[PDB]
């Protein structure tokens, strides 16, 4: 399995070094593991970086 | 001193949505670095531990 490292969020995002997080991903699956609004935040933040 | 205050409301009559800034002051307490006490000098680690 081609796995690309784990990106981990600590807290809520600061938009400074989550958004390199989000730069990092260059895979296909992006598979996530939070709550349902923070799953409403990171899919708002994605379609906001493309 | 930050922005958008919210407050935890009365949950315990009829409220059943949370609080949304939870892991936001929760990240206030991660980050909070003191010098001060009696007791030492107390700080929170990545855990929030001493
Ligand atoms: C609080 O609300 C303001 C707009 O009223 C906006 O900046 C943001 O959605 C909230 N938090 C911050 C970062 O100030
Ligand atoms: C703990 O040890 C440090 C270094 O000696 C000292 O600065 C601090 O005051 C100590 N805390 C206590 C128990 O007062």
């Amino acid at each position: 399995w081609d796995m690309q490292n784990v990106i981990t969020l600590d807290t809520s995002f600061e938009d400074a070094k989550t958004q390199v997080q989000l730069k990092k991903i260059h895979s296909s699956v992006i598979l996530l593991y939070c709550s349902k609004d923070e799953a409403v935040l990171i899919l708002s933040e994605a379609r906001s970086l493309g | 001193e930050k922005e958008n205050i919210t407050d935890p409301p009365r949950g315990c009559v009829g409220n059943t949505n949370i609080w949304k800034t939870g892991p936001l002051f929760k990240r206030v307490l991660m980050s909070s670095k003191y010098a001060d006490g009696v007791t030492g000098r107390v700080e929170f680690n990545e855990d929030g531990d001493r």
